[PDB]
Parts: C-alpha cells; sequence; structure tokens
C-alpha cells in the first residue's frame, strides 16, 4: 500500500529465470521514410531542432541474439510504419512484413517476444490534427491501434507492454522541452498527457483481458521508469520524508493509478489540488489492477540530464536493490520485470566498454541480492541495449547497446562489445578462486607482527607499552624501523647519538627476553616524515649520489652496534613507493646503490661475525586486467608488475640491470615524444655491484589492483607505464578502498618463484584497515582468507614461503586504523584470531 | 631478456597448409605483442584477441599457456614462398618493422 | 556524489600506500 515503502530507509539466480535484451524502434530500426512510412513526432523533432538500419538488417540482428543466447527480445512496433496516420485502416504492405518475419524467426529460435506498442514514436498526424495526448480522443485511437496488434500479432506474442516509461513522455515532452514534441514549461499539458497515458493503458488492458487473453493466454503490463534517492542525513526524518515524496512524484504518479488503488497518490493530489485532473470514482474501479506484472525501467533516461528528476535537496543513488524493495512494499509485493537496465558509454568507447562490465556487475549483484536475500519476486532481466543507436536528444554522442555498430560503415556490422561476452557468460552460467586448503604450516614458519618508525632498559616509557603489546601475540618475530635522522642528525659519522643507539639496543634486548627475534629496518620513508637527515635533504636529498654513500656509513654504524642480537636486516622498507614522493629513476638509482653498499658492507665485514641475513622489502601488490576481454589490459597487467616489482628485483636478484621490459617500453613512449624521460643505462661495473645483493625475498603485499590500458599524457613516472586503475564496488573493499582480494598473494608468490628462481620468500607487511576498534570483523576475514592463500601456495605450488608479518601492531589518533591495537593500546579482537592461526600453524 | 625459437618448415605444393609456431622463452613475455613477418608484415596478435592481418587465409593465434604463437597458413599461394620470422614489440600499440625489439631465426617456406 | 552526467557515475577509474 501507499506510504509503506518509506520504511526502506530505516549466488545463482532462480531456475527458469528470463534472461533477455531489448531495444526500441526509433533508435535501432532506421529508414524513417522507406516503404511508405509515416513521419513520427521525433522525425519532425530531429529534422527541425542514417542509423543502425535494423529495418533491413534483421538477419544480422538475429545472429547477435544467438551470440548472447537470450530467452526473450524486447522490441517496439513503430506506429507510423504500420498506419501512417494512426487511424486503423490497412497496415503498410512492407511494414507488416518486417514485424511478421521478425516475430516468426524469434519463435523459430525459441525466443519468446516481448512487444511494446508505444515507444515515443507517435504519428505526426495525431499530434498536428488532434494534438497528441493533450486531446483525449487519442485514448480510443491507441486502443484501436492496440486491437490490430492483438489480432495479427497476438498469436505469436504472449507478453505485451503498452507505454514504455510514460513519465518521460509527459515530463520531458511537455515540461522540459527535451523530448518530442518539445514544449518547455506547460504545467497544464504535462499532467493532462500523464492523465491520458494512464487512461490509454487501462483501455488497452481491459481490451486484451476480455477480448484476446482467453484464446491467446498471455500477459500485459506497462514499463514504468524511476530513479533512486538517498537522504542527506540518515538520522534526519524530514530528509527521509523528502525522499518518499520524490519517488512518489516520479514513480507513484503512474503506479498508484495502475498498481495501487486506481487514483493518484495522496501527496500528489494535495500538492497539485487544482492542476492534477480528477479520476471519477467510476474510473478508479476500471483502472486499479490493470497490470498482470510490473515492468520496471532503471536506466540513464531517469538520471540524465539533471532536470529529469526533483531531488528535493537529497542525494541521488543508483542502488537497484533498495529500488525494488520500495516497489515490493508500496505495491503489495508484485512480480517485477526489469524491462530496461544498464548505463551508457561515450562515443569514443568503440568496443572496449570496460565500465559496462562493472556497471552490469553491480546491477545483477543487486538483483540477485533482491531475489535471494530480500525476497523480491523478480522473474526477468532486460539488458539495454542490444546494439548502439540513436539515443534521443543525445543523438549518437553516447552508446548504450551491447553491440558496437559503426554508423559511418555501409555494412553496419554488429561487432560484440566487451559487455556482450560478459553478459553471455552470465546467461550461460545463469549467475576465479579456490576453496580451503586444510593443512598445517611448517614448524619453522616465522609468525611476525610489524611496527613503523619508532622515534625515541625498562626505564624507557614507550618501550614498556610496546612490550606489553607483544605479549598477547604468539608471534615469533617483530618488524620495526629506525629513525635515520635521529642517530645521525648531521648526516655524518662525526655526530653519533649514542643515546638513540642505546634506546634501540634496549628494544631488541628486551625482545630477546620475550623471545621475539627482531628484524630491523634502517630506512623507512613515508609522506609524514621523509627520514633523510636535514643536511642531506638540504643537499638535494636522494637526488645526490652522496646520500647513498651516507647510507653505507649509517648502515655499518647500526651493523656493528646492533648485529650482536639482530640476525635479520631490511635496508629500505618499500623503496618502490618513492615515486609518489626521470627525476624519480635517478632517485631510485641511488636507492638501489645504497642497498648494495649497505649489503656489501655486511656480506664482507659483518656477515662472519654476526651470522645473519640482509635484504629489502618491496611493494608487492598483485595486478590483474580490468577487462579480461580486452587484450590491452592483459599486456599492461605485467607491465605494472615490471614497473613495480622488477624495477627493484632484476638488478638486486638476477641480472643487475633494470628490467628490459620496463627499459624498452619507456623508450617507445619517448620515440614519438610522449615522454621526455629515459631510464638510465647501467655499465658493467654498476650491474656487477647490484647483482645478487639479497639473502631472501621480502614483499609488502596488501591488496590487488585492476590495471587497464590508456595512453596517459605527461612525462612523469605514472605516464611512463600507460596504466589506469579501476575500483570494483562489487568486491569487498575497505574503508580506504583496499579491495579485499585473497587470491592475489598466491598469484604473486607464484609470479616471484617463476621469475626469480627458488629462493626464500618473506611476507613482511600484510594488513587491512577497519573502522571497528573492538571487533574488526573485516581484518579477521582479511587475515583468515589471506592466510588461507599462502598455505595453498606452500602445500600445492611448493613456494618457499617462510614468514608472515601483519602490517601494523598499533595505529595513531588521526592515522588510518591499520593496527591490531587501539590508539590507547587496547587489544582488538584481531589479536586472538591471529593467535588461533599461529597456535594451529594454519588450518588443519 | 627474451628469445624466440621460430620453428617450423615449409616445402609443399600450391594450395597446401602449414602450421608455423614460434617458441617464446625469455622474461616477461606476456607484456609483449608478437607478430610474423615475411621484409613484409604478415600478421600480429596483441596477447590473445587483437589480430591484425594484411587476410582470410592466415590465422594468427597465441596459446599463452604454452608460450607459443602460431600462424596457420591455409590455401598457400606460390607468391607466399619466402622466409617467415616472428617478432615481439613493446606492449602498447604499428608494424613498420621498427616497433619490434626482439626477432627470431626464421623458418623456410616454399610453394 | 554520484555524477550521473558521465559514463562512470561511481568514480571507478582511478592513490597511496598503506605504509
Amino acid at each position: 500500500f501507499s506510504g509503506d515503502g518509506r520504511a526502506i530507509w530505516s549466488d545463482t539466480f532462480p531456475k527458469n529465470f528470463f534472461w533477455g535484451i531489448g531495444t526500441g524502434a526509433l533508435q535501432v530500426e532506421g529508414s524513417w521514410k522507406k516503404d511508405g512510412k509515416g513521419p513520427s513526432i521525433w522525425d519532425h523533432f530531429i529534422h527541425t531542432h542514417g542509423s543502425s538500419d535494423s529495418y533491413i538488417f534483421l538477419e544480422k540482428d538475429l545472429s547477435a541474439l544467438d551470440f548472447i543466447g537470450v530467452s526473450f527480445y524486447q522490441f517496439s512496433i513503430s506506429w507510423p510504419r504500420l498506419f501512417p496516420d494512426g487511424i486503423v485502416t490497412v497496415a503498410n504492405a512492407k511494414g507488416l512484413q518486417y514485424y511478421s518475419t521478425l516475430l516468426d524467426a524469434l519463435v523459430l529460435r525459441n525466443i519468446e517476444p516481448i512487444v511494446t506498442l508505444y515507444h515515443w514514436d507517435l504519428p505526426l498526424a495525431l499530434q498536428e490534427k488532434y494534438g497528441g495526448w493533450k486531446n483525449d480522443t487519442i485514448i480510443d485511437i491507441f486502443n484501436d491501434y492496440a486491437t490490430y496488434c492483438f489480432q495479427m500479432f497476438g498469436d505469436r506474442v504472449k507478453y505485451w507492454i503498452t507505454i514504455h516509461n510514460p513519465y518521460l513522455v509527459a515530463w520531458h515532452g511537455y515540461g522540459t522541452g527535451m523530448h518530442a514534441p518539445g514544449e518547455k514549461g506547460n504545467l497544464a499539458a504535462v499532467y493532462t498527457v500523464g492523465h491520458n497515458l494512464i487512461k490509454a493503458h487501462s483501455k488497452v488492458w481491459h481490451n486484451y483481458n476480455t477480448h484476446f487473453r482467453p484464446h491467446q493466454k498471455g500477459w500485459l503490463s506497462i514499463t514504468l521508469g524511476s530513479h533512486w534517492i538517498e537522504p542527506q542525513r540518515s538520522e534526519n526524518t524530514m530528509d527521509i520524508f523528502k525522499c518518499q515524496q520524490s519517488m512518489v512524484s516520479v514513480l507513484g504518479w503512474f503506479a498508484n493509478p495502475i498498481h495501487g488503488d486506481g487514483d493518484y497518490p495522496e501527496g500528489m493530489r494535495k500538492k497539485l489540488f487544482s492542476v492534477l485532473p480528477i479520476f471519477s470514482e467510476a474510473e478508479k474501479h476500471e483502472m486499479r489492477g490493470t497490470a498482470d506484472f510490473f515492468a520496471f525501467s532503471f536506466g540513464p533516461n531517469n538520471f540524465k540530464p539533471l532536470n529529469t528528476m526533483a531531488k528535493m535537496g537529497q542525494n541521488v543513488s543508483l542502488n537497484l536493490r533498495e529500488a525494488l524493495n520500495w516497489i515490493k512494499l508500496e505495491y503489495n509485493n508484485p512480480r517485477i520485470l526489469i524491462a530496461e537496465n544498464g548505463w551508457f558509454t561515450d562515443s569514443r568507447v568503440k568496443t572496449e566498454d570496460t565500465t559496462a562490465i562493472y556497471m552490469m556487475k553491480n546491477f545483477l549483484s543487486q538483483v540477485l541480492q533482491a531475489i535471494r536475500l530480500d525476497e523480491i519476486r523478480v522473474f526477468g532481466y532486460t539488458a539495454w541495449s542490444l546494439l548502439d543507436g540513436f539515443e534521443w536528444q543525445d543523438a549518437y554522442t553516447i552508446r548504450r547497446g551491447l553491440f558496437y555498430v559503426d554508423f559511418n560503415s555501409k555494412q553496419k556490422e554488429r561487432k560484440p562489445k566487451s559487455s556482450a561476452h560478459y553478459y553471455k557468460q552470465i546467461i550461460r552460467e545463469n549467475g576465479e578462486s579456490t576453496p580451503d586448503v586444510q593443512g598445517q604450516f611448517p614448524c619453522d614458519f616465522s609468525w611476525g607482527v610489524t611496527e613503523s618508525v619508532l622515534k625515541p632498559c625498562t626505564d624507557f616509557v614507550n618501550i614498556k607499552k610496546q612490550l606489553e603489546m607483544l605479549a598477547r601475540m604468539k608471534v615469533t618475530h617483530y618488524r620495526f624501523a629506525l629513525d635515520w635522522a635521529s642517530v645521525l642528525p648531521t648526516g655524518q659519522l662525526s655526530a653519533v647519538n649514542r643515546q638513540a643507539l642505546r634506546y634501540y639496543r634496549c628494544v631488541v634486548s628486551e625482545g630477546l627476553k620475550l623471545g621475539i627475534s627482531a628484524m630491523v629496518t634502517l630506512y623507512y620513508p613515508t609522506h609524514a616524515h621523509l627520514g633523510l637527515p636535514e643536511p642531506l635533504l638540504h643537499a638535494d636529498g636522494w637526488l645526490n649520489p652522496s646520500t647513498a654513500e651516507a647510507f653505507q656509513a649509517y648502515a655499518g654504524l647500526c651493523f656493528q652496534e646492533l648485529g650482536d642480537l639482530v640476525k635479520l636486516w631490511i635496508t629500505i622498507n618499500e623503496p618502490n613507493r618513492l615515486s609518489d614522493i626521470n627525476d624519480t629513476y635517478g632517485a631510485a638509482h641511488n636507492l638501489l646503490v645504497a642497498h648494495a653498499l649497505a649489503w656489501r658492507l655486511y656480506d664482507r665485514q659483518f656477515r662472519p661475525s654476526q651470522r645473519g641475513a640482509v635484504s629489502l622489502s618491496l611493494h608487492a601488490d598483485w595486478a590483474e586486467p580490468a577487462n579480461p576481454y580486452a587484450d590491452s589490459h592483459w599486456r599492461a597487467a605485467e607491465r605494472f608488475l615490471q614497473f613495480e616489482i622488477a624495477w627493484f628485483a632484476e638488478p638486486l636478484f638476477k641480472t643487475g640491470d633494470y628490467p628490459a621490459a620496463m627499459r624498452e617500453y619507456i623508450a617507445s613512449k619517448h620515440r614519438r615524444g610522449l615522454s621526455s624521460s629515459a631510464l638510465p643505462r647501467l655499465t658493467e661495473a654498476e650491474r656487477r655491484l647490484l647483482k645478487g645483493t639479497v639473502d631472501f625475498c621480502a614483499l609488502n603485499h596488501f591488496t590487488t589492483r585492476f590495471v587497464m590500458h590508456e595512453q596517459l599524457a605527461g612525462s612523469r613516472y605514472d605516464s611512463d607505464r600507460d596504466i589506469q586503475f579501476l575500483q570494483d564496488i562489487t568486491r569487498l573493499s575497505s574503508p580506504t578502498r583496499l579491495a579485499v582480494i585473497p587470491w592475489g598473494v598466491r598469484k604473486l608468490l607464484r609470479w616471484v618463484r617463476r621469475n626469480y628462481g627458488d629462493m626464500d620468500i618473506y611476507i613482511t607487511a600484510s594488513g587491512i584497515d577497519d573502522q571497528a576498534l573492538e571487533d574488526d570483523r573485516l581484518r579477521k576475514y582479511y587475515l583468515g582468507k589471506y592466510l588461507q592463500e599462502v598455505l595453498k601456495a606452500y602445500l600445492i605450488d611448493k613456494v618457499r614461503i617462510k614468514g608472515y608479518y601483519a602490517f601494523k601492531l598499533a595505529e595513531e589518533k588521526s592515522k588510518p586504523r591499520f593496527g591490531f591495537f587501539t590508539s590507547d593500546f587496547k587489544a582488538k579482537s584481531s589479536i586472538q584470531f591471529y593467535n588461533k592461526v599461529i597456535s594451529s600453524r594454519g588450518f588443519p | 631478456q627474451v628469445q624466440l625459437v621460430e620453428s617450423g618448415g615449409g616445402l609443399v605444393q600450391a594450395g597446401g597448409s602449414l602450421r608455423l609456431s614460434c617458441a617464446a622463452s625469455g622474461r616477461a613475455i606476456r607484456s609483449y605483442f608478437m607478430a610474423w613477418f615475411r621484409r613484409e608484415f604478415v600478421a600480429a596478435v596483441e596477447y590473445i584477441f587483437n589480430t591484425y592481418y594484411a587476410k582470410g587465409r592466415f590465422t594468427i593465434s597465441r596459446d599463452n599457456a604454452k608460450n607459443t604463437v602460431f600462424l596457420q597458413m591455409n590455401s598457400l599461394k606460390p607468391e607466399d614462398t619466402a622466409v617467415y620470422y616472428c617478432a615481439a614489440g613493446v606492449g602498447a600499440s604499428s608494424v613498420s618493422e621498427s616497433w619490434y625489439n626482439y626477432w627470431g631465426q626464421g623458418t623456410q617456406v616454399t610453394v | 556524489p554520484l555524477e550521473t552526467d558521465s559514463m562512470d557515475p561511481f568514480g571507478l577509474v582511478t592513490v597511496r600506500s598503506p605504509s
């Protein structure tokens, strides 16, 4: 009932579900005057203010339907193509054959047709002589036209629609002057046209229900469009009451007289008491329930342009799940048919429609959510459109069809787009990873946590709080870094803060008590504190090769003073993430040389004395193409990994020079001028210094990006790899949009082993943020689902994985809540789920 | 750091078929797009789908799982009797025998 | 802030590191 839907604001589709795809007639057919066709209201509206040629290329459209394999195909009948004047006399000879041969082949192909009698292409004679929907004599003319199609087409058509979105016919045809006939600002004609459009449907329904439904046994309804709206405040009720009045004004306008009680909503009658026409109580009984089902439209026609709806100062939304929830509550749980759904793409997107995959992915995800979870009686879904066509006042500037059609080509070949392949698999499956592993980790596995820059034995206050945090965990290791600018403030070995080195020694010595073998990081840059000593940053920072020489002097200082207890060393922590901070390759050039000098200083002098291991931690985010149907994304998927992992790997692991794929691609951009930068070419000596300067592999893996292709402009680093990233609102994301994708680490641990031989691998940073501070359910799901994947690679792919370090042991007051402990160092529930996996050593 | 082992052999009468195959070897080849040349441009595959010809008789595929590009030459005319070699560009985008960095040995074809 | 005037109304296409 009306007014009840306001409470909405507070994985396989069912069998025998109707998968289909629909078009119009003015957008797709073309040939507006061939074979003695009458002029439509738009034909005069276009020529005063070809196309897809589907009227002649029907066999090419039949092949397109067999590709997707749809159960139904929604098309409208051009009223002036049968009767040029609208008066039912005798249909056109050639025009009748088109819809006859169309309905014949669809039944031959087991494609049940769904026909709409009016799709905004009204004959110009009824608009010129009578006046269109302003004069009410057309009500019995549309009923006459409906009778003709009920006779000669009713035997093959068992699903009929009267008007396709009558809200736009009145509001945009007589209010905004956007659609045909195009009259801006006519309050009278708007609600009068909306009146006749409701009365014309009821006459056609009672016609079919009493004169053709007995011997044809079909259905008839009306496609009503709407939008969705969210309040500017969840707690506010007036902001929610304003949303209820918004949906009523656009959806309840045509649904209450048809699906509700036979009259306009109470809010509409009260708002426009003297403008909205009156439904006699005799009319109310002859209109309530004139719909066998509830055809529904949810496309860009009720969202774009901005003047389409009245937002009442609230936020617009595209959530289809709650849109059907409002329909199921306001109209006594009907059986809905989404007769139109999908967004659009610009004309520049030929057949590489990447967003259309993820736009369709949300809707079907929300439709399935409505069916299986919200108990919405949806029995069908209509994709829109089947092929690109004339999109009304937008002309050919946008593309909404699932088949690309070159409008400048004479053959008009329908080439399937990226959404056609995705939608076909959606239909074939009627609705990427692996199950659980069930196995134990090795007893020599390094369970670790991780801190960050710890600015400065039990007398130290900050150590006591951190020492009480490493007691609840059963971690075997502890990863943290040192403030380079706090031991050598001058950046030279003359000034040695002996108090700061004594503080760090008391950290590890107190850790040696607790049994947590430490892993110290000499350098840890970020956006907050860059870390470089002030004289070094004053002297060009990392852009001067003397800073790398200053790192070796600082490295050996920590090696001698801390190598007694520390047996695991990390030089730089995520140096690949310095690009965000040609003028970056040279900076990373010194970051690579500084690592070697810090590693050669340990391998020769301090390795036999202390007997440890030294390496560096790299940003190890896995990548995958954003469109598995566009090849340019597959090649760019590895191009991201080469520009990220191999940038600091092939030198320090394998060859000694930069990755050739990264080195050769940058030159191709500079070849035609795109980049004014060049990757430095190394000599025999520098490559001989960097080669094999690691004792293991360390990775900073958090999530998985979806790279796609684009000719990025600029001479910066991001413009050198020609890559753009796509966020998927379907997949479970984090508060900071970290897409929780577990199967990315397995494909990464497999990529490292294949590329850089069989070495020991360590996961030095793996975590997730969550707004929760006491029951971080996202982290436990993130931790368990990710720890499930590293076990899969160990026991199946035989990857030498030996350590796992959770990202943050604690967080800051205004920092992203990435830690396992609160700002006040209170234990979240994530610690105890970690101990369950550490004590169990995996999942038995 | 990639190598191309352009295998195959060609010595058949007119109208015959041939199954050429170039074995990919080196590092990070999935970021490379490969092509076949006769110099003259024959075919090319951007990963798996994007195929460019210069048509209707040759088929360029790329079984990336086995790291091997194929070149099915159906209805071979005697004018197609020359050496066939494979290449590998640099990810983005144009033939011109210059956008391809790595080249193979080559297989002989006679008709 | 859904931008219903463009083909991407969710801002899916395109920015830091958790470290």
